This record gives structure tokens, C-alpha cells and sequence, in this order.
């Protein structure tokens, strides 16, 4: 759900 | 090499140990709440899991929790919680004391920092950072606390600052050459390493290291695979990075940095791909 963590 | 928590379609309870000698994976007792974006550390031989978030099909609860793993009880035990929940926290240990750095609670990006005392089970607030930082990398060298990179809610950061315990104050230092949020930050002998992360455009494979004596950051051999939200620890004078996210898949790759020939190479593959783990050694 975000590019930094994948969440 | 113990990895706790992480994320792979939901936050995870896994506690697993990797052995750089025999190359096999040990599967251990589960966290008593799933967490990702947490940090791990060791004090008194016991492994602490700090902060994070339970991102599940039924919630997304930021965690104020501090909990204790004992490596020969194979038992988890709860400790006093923090002042605030801190997702994407960083931690460092000075004198056997726990510093919890930054992180987020909902839309609030903390500049707050608080200190835990294991044999007293107590948290108390210290001086806040100059900068609000989530996904901050934290490291400790010469009894000083470094907070590196991160995200303030609007900008991702190449800045780093230094906490001096006996003056209760943060000092800005030389910025990194690269903007990094969710990088792996650790000490390999006496350069503060910052590996990978996200600069707001791409996941990074570059690695740079800070030399305190010259207050200089210099780039070293980059990783094979770009990664953000990776775990990191140093074992036997070598740096290990675990998992992360590369904009496409949750990596199970684990890479080793040998400092004396300055090369990275694939060492092992995690049991499952994941990002946002807590990593520590004991």
C-alpha cells in the first residue's frame, strides 16, 4: 500500500 | 541472526534464526502479537521487540508494545509499553538501555524519543529529535546515538543527527549523499552503514558509510538487489541484510557484505519473502 514498505 | 515480525500480505508473528555457519533456518516461538515495521535489539542476552504495527484483514493497529524473548526459555513476555505507538520505529542501545526513536502513530510522525531500563521496566521521555522521523535508521557508536534518514510526513531525508545522553540534546551532522527512508542502518566496526531504502522514487541498492573521524559519508559496493524496509545486523564482523521490498516483490534474499574485499553476494533465502522485520543477534 506504499512503495517504501509494500504495506 | 534472529528476525522477528515482518510483513507478507499481513503483519507476521514469525521468529526465526539464521545460522551463517551451517546455512539452515531455525523456526522458533511466535510473537504474541503480529507486528511489522518494528525494531529488534538485544540487552542482557534477551531479545526485545519494539513498536511496529499489526496490519491485518481486520485492523491496522500501531504498537506501543515492548516485549522480551528469552533464547533458552523459547518464551515471550510483555514489558511496559511506551509513551506512544511507533510504527516504523528505530532503536539503539546505550549502556544496556533502550532508546526508541521516532516512528508514527496514525498520521503523526514522531520526533519524540524515549528511554527504557530493562531491570526497572520503565520508559521516560528524553529530548526530541530536531526532525520528525519514521523509517529512521538508528545506530550507536562511542556511546552516541545516531538517527539516520527517514520520512517526516512530507520529505524523505538524507539528514542525520546525533544524541548526546549527558547533555540531553541532538546535534545535526553531515547529511548522507543519498535520501533514504526505510534503509538498513548499523555499525560495521567503525563506519555507520546505511544500506538501501527508498528515496521517494526508487528502492535503493546503494550503500554508504559514515566515518566519524572525518565526518564524511562515502559510497561502497552496492547490494545486488534494491531493497527498502529491510532488516539489518552485523555478525562476526560482517553485515547481513534480510528481505525488504523492491517495488515489485517481498524479497526473501539475504545478502552478506564482506568489508575487506567490498563485495555483496547472495548468502541464503528466507523461508518466505517479507519486509519490515526486526533483526538482532544473540
Amino acid at each position: 500500500g506504499d512503495e517504501e514498505t509494500g504495506e | 541472526i534472529y528476525t522477528a515480525g515482518g510483513y507478507f500480505r499481513q503483519s507476521l508473528s514469525y521468529l526465526e534464526a539464521y545460522n551463517p555457519s551451517d546455512g539452515t533456518w531455525l523456526r522458533l516461538a511466535d510473537l504474541q502479537v503480529p507486528r511489522s515495521g518494528l525494531a529488534g535489539c538485544v540487552v542482557g542476552g534477551l531479545l526485545y521487540a519494539v513498536g511496529g504495527r499489526n496490519n491485518s484483514p481486520d485492523g491496522n493497529t500501531d504498537s506501543s508494545a515492548l516485549d522480551c524473548y528469552n533464547p533458552m526459555t523459547n518464551q515471550w513476555s510483555p514489558c511496559a509499553p511506551m509513551s506512544v505507538p511507533r510504527n516504523r520505529i528505530g532503536v539503539g542501545v546505550i549502556d544496556g538501555h533502550i532508546y526508541a526513536v521516532g516512528g508514527s502513530h496514525g498520521c503523526i510522525h514522531h520526533n519524540s524519543v524515549e528511554r527504557y531500563e530493562p531491570e526497572r521496566d520503565e520508559w521516560h521521555l528524553v529530548a526530541p529529535m530536531l526532525t520528525r522521523r519514521i523509517g529512521v535508521g538508528v545506530a550507536v557508536l562511542n556511546r552516541l546515538l545516531y538517527a539516520v534518514g527517514g520520512f517526516d510526513g512530507t520529505n524523505r531525508l538524507n539528514s542525520a543527527e546525533c544524541y548526546y545522553p549527558e547533555r540531553n540534546e541532538w546535534r545535526m551532522i553531515t547529511a548522507m549523499n543519498t535520501i533514504r527512508s526505510g534503509a538498513g542502518v548499523c555499525v560495521l566496526h567503525n563506519c555507520i552503514y546505511a544500506a538501501g531504502g527508498y528515496d521517494g522514487q526508487d528502492q535503493l541498492n546503494s550503500v554508504e558509510r559514515y566515518d566519524v573521524a572525518t565526518a564524511t559519508w562515502t559510497f561502497v559496493a552496492p547490494m545486488k538487489h534494491r531493497r527498502s524496509a529491510l532488516g539489518i545486523t552485523v555478525h562476526q564482523g560482517r553485515i547481513y541484510v534480510l528481505g525488504g521490498y523492491d517495488g515489485h516483490t517481498f524479497l526473501d534474499s539475504v545478502e552478506c557484505y564482506d568489508p575487506d574485499t567490498d563485495t555483496w553476494s547472495e548468502v541464503t533465502r528466507m523461508t518466505s519473502g517479507r519486509s519490515g522485520v526486526g533483526v538482532a543477534v544473540t
